[PDB]
DNA sequence: GGCAAGCTTTATTGAGGCTTAAGCAGTGGGTTCCAGGTACTAGTG
DNA sequence: CACTAGTACCTAGCTTAAGCCTCAATAAAGCTTGCC
């Protein structure tokens, strides 16, 4: 380029389209999930969704282009899944471990 | 005691909620979307294990015997099938990994038995 | 997230190199050309909005202006300001030594900014084994951030996932739009490039089949990686462009597949036309990336680790080709670098880029 | 076998890590002393150490006898992979060689896993040296 | 500095402690004390354990083993069918919390001390019946004295958190 | 039946909880970029 | 007489104060009934 020899240095990044669970130990969130979702051969950039449990035990979601902490159950109802049983089918795949159902119970009882 | 599961409606298939009977002095599960009632099974509606005494063998699956990176032994035979070889590993979990407890999984096909030493 | 809040699955590391990708010149120039091709379309739309409202017909050779698609590439490569954002992407090539020229073409940049008091993006993580040199790093204020690739490590240029999805639908994989949510937890969730494509019931003889196709290059490219998570019932296949793999030998029961006949056909190159790629095709070596190194049992050297002893594991899957291939290009010119101390190896990796020497053969031109 | 009993004040795992670090530090010290009883008074390492001009007894112990336990953040080499340190080791391997103890010396040279664990400890030292400078200079500036 | 594998009190000497002294930090990384014992308690490990328990912040969560709430409208015949139910002879939902013997031994606590701290912290709104030293099962049964049912769960969370035993 | 010591309301006023600049070790050597876009006229076809 | 060119003019984390948001005693303001 203009007689000058240029080298494109390979740049690291977090792997896209992959769910990660991190701990913001300083924030108000106990455990925060994320997924830097980016479709291959798409001109638009990546758009990170966050799914984070509150530290106090509700679970919320930070969506792209939405500035408030939307609850999870609001998003599942917004996808056309009205029953709590159906949402709990998509979240917890066994109905024989009552501990995980008891943990998702306050987040389910936020948005009845 | 034991854990408590989420009860479900029959009509709208939402979550049932505990409430009292002012008349018969009994607990009834009642929805909030529709108006459906059920007789309770137990008095225990909430539970909270805080000392966290969990049965770790339930979280162990049998398919982890197929892992090559787990260490094997011919020192401990399986109690069920008598197969002499078994893999052994730690707890692999949080709220754990303060004690170094071995869990054994028999690597024999179509038995899949796991136990604690 | 619920499994992390239980601890039934451990938390995720930001520095594990199965969790990272390397944007090379392909994805970088693609990311640049997206914006610049979109801006050329925007300028063609502005020209057409000007010349329809006069009622006339536009002139299409004047519609597409060439400076917005060529001067932008020339600016982003000549300056390094990667945009109209970040900087330092295209550096001027270092031509003091041929070792410095090679080491500048094999350099990775962590996007983490400088002058940070934390240590975890800078440290030598465990999953830098064999993919990136442990010794070579700039010992100034960019320790560990700027790295130099190892020798035999190779960045997967990525292919399309569609033959893998056709192969999975060929076998008895059940798609998400046709399942009951009751048979999900007694079977293994299968992912392609992150997106969850369905369920499969028998994870063994699926992984054996996918590996059997990769040791033959029937459908699946050699770069594509399968990972069977065994503790949690998952199986994920990555076909991304940017993962970092390195070739390893393949060990059946307790024996290498690199037989004497491969060495006999491989000594007589330029005659038999028997290349490296014929040995990848023979199902003897294969590229393992960093995710799949978490699920591999890797022999260091065969002369120690397939002979019966008081047995360590006796369940090896791969064997390292040679341990000296964990080193970079500047840490490869050090004689006996295991006898040194490791800061001395790092300092020589710095100085070897600065030694005078015949840097190129056509230096008189 | 749960026959290890916990020291009062910490977990069973930290009790275990104290036992393992105590044995390996005793090994490093005993091999270091048994190396440095054998210089025969003309050894130039001893000539520079006894004068105190350059080096110490630790450098003699690491050149002749044993490099010793490699550390990252004051503890052993962590499990960067799933429950193993390098993919050459079996999972849940808390032994000496799996967790970063180097039994070779710089005269014999390190095996590649010991080379990589040694490179980790050295990277920790260089990170310390490179991050220390700005903060110490700013403390000096504020004090003056 | 190498470090101590045993407790080691996060002393962080060096550059950051020098920083915390140079700029007067109201949030130091590791605040501490050095509590010198006065008399015979300085030369006795048991009296020093007593001072150690009288200084350390002991909530109810560090002492409890598990807890549950129940719906027993007849306290004279509970669903658990334990012994001390005749101590009674008002609300039909109760708080059944079971303590371990180990932390009750180590903190040098009794049942009556915990019940007295709960009665002092909660007034006469709450009723606590404890267990004697008959079994290892250390039972506290807590009832509301006279929002509806989840208020007992709210004060369960507000009792595990900050009772300051 | 009117003031007055006390109760009730009502500002009220001092005392605990949330966003935001502003600092962040030093000394040399190379590269690149700082005006583009219209307007108005002259020369050439 | 028309087109185009040349050139001349127009437009990563920290920490700590520091301002800003809400909550509990408290004295004036006015009822309130208790005593004269
Ligand atoms: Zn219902
Ligand atoms: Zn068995």
């Amino acid at each position: 380029i203009n007689g000058s020899e240029k080298v494109l240095i390979a740049q690291e990044k977090m792997a896209t389209n992959t769910v990660y669970v991190f701990a913001k130990k300083d924030s108000k969130y106990a455990y925060t999930g994320e997924c830097r979702s980016c479709l291959e051969n798409s001109s638009r950039p990546t758009s990170t969704i966050w799914v984070s449990m509150l530290a106090r035990q509700r679970i919320v979601a930070t969506l792209p282009y939405i500035k408030q902490e939307v609850p999870i159950i609001i998003v599942f109802r917004a996808l056309g899944f009205v029953s709590d049983r159906d949402i709990l089918e998509h979240i917890i795949y066994d109905f024989e471990d009552p501990e995980m159902m008891e943990m998702v119970k306050p987040s389910l009882d936020e948005a009845f | 005691p034991g854990f408590v599961g989420i009860r479900f409606c029959q009509e709208c298939n939402n979550m049932l909620y505990p409430k009292e009977d002012k008349e018969n002095r009994i607990l009834l599960y009642a929805c909030r979307n529709c108006d459906y009632q059920q007789e309770a099974d137990n008095s225990c509606i909430y539970v909270n294990k805080i000392t966290h005494e969990v049965d770790e063998l339930t979280q162990i699956i049998a398919d982890v015997s197929q892992d090559p990176t787990l260490p094997r032994t011919e020192d401990h035979p399986c109690q069920k099938c008598g197969h002499k070889e078994a893999v052994f590993f730690q707890s692999h979990s949080a709220r754990a990994e303060d004690a170094m407890r071995l869990y054994y999984v028999c690597t024999a096909p179509h038995c899949g038995h796991r136990w604690t030493e | 997230l619920l499994l992390a809040a239980l601890g039934r699955r451990e938390l995720d590391d930001r520095d594990h190199y199965g969790n990272k990708r390397l944007d090379l010149a392909g994805p970088l120039l693609a990311f640049l050309f997206r914006g610049m091709f979109k801006n050329l379309l925007k300028e063609v739309r502005i020209y057409a909005q000007k010349f329809i409202d006069r009622g006339k017909d536009f002139n299409l050779e004047l519609a597409i202006k060439t400076r917005i698609i060529s001067d932008g590439l020339k600016y982003s490569l000549a300056t390094g300001n990667w945009g109209d954002a970040r900087a330092g992407v295209s550096q001027v090539l270092n031509r003091l030594t041929f070792a410095s020229t090679l080491s500048h073409l094999r350099r990775l940049n962590s996007p983490i900014g400088r002058d940070g008091k934390l240590a975890k993006p800078r440290q030598l993580h465990n999953t830098l084994w064999g993919m990136v040199c442990p010794a070579e790093t700039p010992e100034g204020h960019a320790v560990g951030l700027v790295k130099n690739l190892a020798l035999m490590a190779y960045i997967s240029v990525g292919s399309q996932p569609s033959p893998i999805l056709e192969f999975l639908e060929e076998w008895s994989m059940e798609n998400l739009e046709e399942i009951s949510p009751a048979a999900i937890a007694d079977a293994t969730k299968i992912f392609v490039n992150g997106c969850w494509v369905g369920i499969h019931k028998d994870p063994e003889q699926l992984m054996n089949t996918l590996r059997k196709l990769r040791r033959q290059m029937d459908i699946i490219v050699s770069e594509v990686s399968m990972i069977r998570d065994i503790r949690e019932r998952e199986i994920r296949i990555y076909t991304d462009a940017g993962r970092i793999c390195r070739p390893l030998l393949i060990v059946e029961k307790q024996k290498l597949l690199l037989k004497k006949r491969h060495i006999d056909q491989l000594k007589e190159r330029e005659y038999n036309n028997y290349s490296w790629q014929d040995l990848v095709a023979s199902g003897v070596v294969e590229y393992i990336d960093t995710l799949e190194e978490e699920t591999v049992m890797l022999a260091m050297t065969p002369d120690d680790l397939q002979e019966k002893e008081v047995a360590y594991c006796s369940t090896y899957t791969h064997c390292e080709i040679h341990p000296s291939m964990i080193l970079g290009v500047c840490a490869s010119i050090i004689p006996f670098p295991d006898h040194n101390q490791s800061p001395r190896n790092t300092y020589q990796s710095a100085m070897g880029k600065q030694a005078m020497g015949v840097y190129i053969t056509n230096f008189h031109v | 076998n749960n026959e290890l009993e916990p020291t009062p004040g910490n977990t069973l795992r930290q009790t275990f890590e104290n036992q393992v670090n105590r044995i390996l530090n005793d090994a490093r010290d005993k091999t270091g002393s048994s190396a440095q009883k054998s210089l025969s008074e003309y050894n130039n390492f001893k000539s520079m150490v006894v004068s105190g001009a350059k080096g110490s007894k630790i450098n003699i112990s690491q050149v002749i006898a044993v490099v010793g336990q490699q550390n990252v953040e004051g503890k052993r080499i962590p499990f960067g992979f799933k429950h193993r340190t390098l993919p050459h080791f079996i999972k849940d391997d808390y032994g000496p060689e799996s967790r970063g103890f180097v039994e070779n010396s710089y005269l014999a040279g390190l095996t590649p896993t010991e080379f990589f664990f040694h490179a980790m400890g050295g990277r920790e030292g260089l990170i310390d040296t490179a991050v220390k400078t700005a903060e110490t200079g700013y403390i000096q500036r504020r004090l003056i | 500095f190498h470090y101590a594998g045993v407790s080691a009190k996060n002393v962080t000497l060096g550059v950051p402690r020098l920083k915390e002294l140079i700029n007067i930090s109201k949030k130091p990384k590791t605040p501490s004390l050095t509590v010198f014992l006065l008399g015979q308690s300085a030369r006795d490990a048991e009296r020093a354990k007593d001072i150690l328990c009288r200084l350390e912040h002991t909530t109810l969560r560090k002492v409890t083993a598990n807890t549950a709430i129940y719906y027993d409208p007849n306290p004279q015949s509970t669903v658990v069918a334990e012994d001390q139910e005749w101590v009674n002879v008002i609300s039909p939902w109760l708080l059944r919390v079971e303590l371990d013997r180990k932390h009750m031994t180590d903190r040098k606590l009794t049942m009556e001390q915990i019940a007295e701290k709960i009665n002092a912290g909660f007034g006469d709104d709450l009723n606590c019946i404890f267990n004697d030293d008959n079994a290892e099962k250390l039972v506290l049964r807590i009832r509301i004295m006279n929002d509806d049912d989840v208020f007992l769960r709210c004060i369960e969370s507000n009792m595990l958190t900050d009772m300051t035993l």
